Parts: C-alpha cells; structure tokens; sequence
C-alpha cells in the first residue's frame, strides 16, 4: 500500500 | 536465491542505491531490498548490484531482523570500501 524509499 | 558479495567505495557519502523494507513494513517479508541503482552506484559496484537484490549484511553487521531505520542507519554509518552481502531477487 505505502512504503518508504531511502537513498544511501 | 544466489548469495554474492559486492564491494563499493563510497563517494559523496553515497553508495548510489536506495533501499526499502524492514521487519515492520509491508515490503515482501520484512527484508531490506535494493529499490534503485543510480549510475554512481553502478560505477561503484562495476555493475554488480541490482534493483531487487536483498541486502543481507553491511560489513560485519547482519541486517537480519532490522527495521527500516536500523538498516538505513547501518548503511549510512560506514565509509571508504563498503562490503555488502546480497541475495539475487
């Protein structure tokens, strides 16, 4: 449904 | 399924990838996953890291059971040559 994407 | 290791030299504080997941997210079954590889990340890994790879470990730190914040903190708090253990998507 909803998810977080994090650049590293 | 295949397990493989990559070595990525960080520039501008960056591995050049982005990640999703964590034991408390809805992504797959709680693991940490490579979502994108930008050209800097492709260069650092000589083409060996790919969207959909699961990140099992960062240097000596296993990511088993990690929350999203734990995985991001672990990925961020290292430098120079970073070792990642990966599983093919």
């Amino acid at each position: 449904g909803s998810y977080l994407v994090t650049s590293v | 399924g295949d397990i493989f290791e990559v070595e990525l030299a960080k520039n501008d504080n960056s591995l050049g990838i982005s990640v999703t997941g964590g034991v408390n997210t809805s992504v797959r079954h709680g693991g940490i996953y490579v979502k994108a590889v930008i050209p800097q990340g492709a260069a650092e890994s000589d083409g060996r890291i790919h969207k959909g790879d699961r990140v099992l470990a960062v240097n000596g730190v296993s990511l088993e059971g990690a929350t999203h914040k734990q995985a991001v903190e672990t990925l961020r708090n290292t430098g120079q040559v970073v070792h990642l253990l990966l599983e093919k998507g």
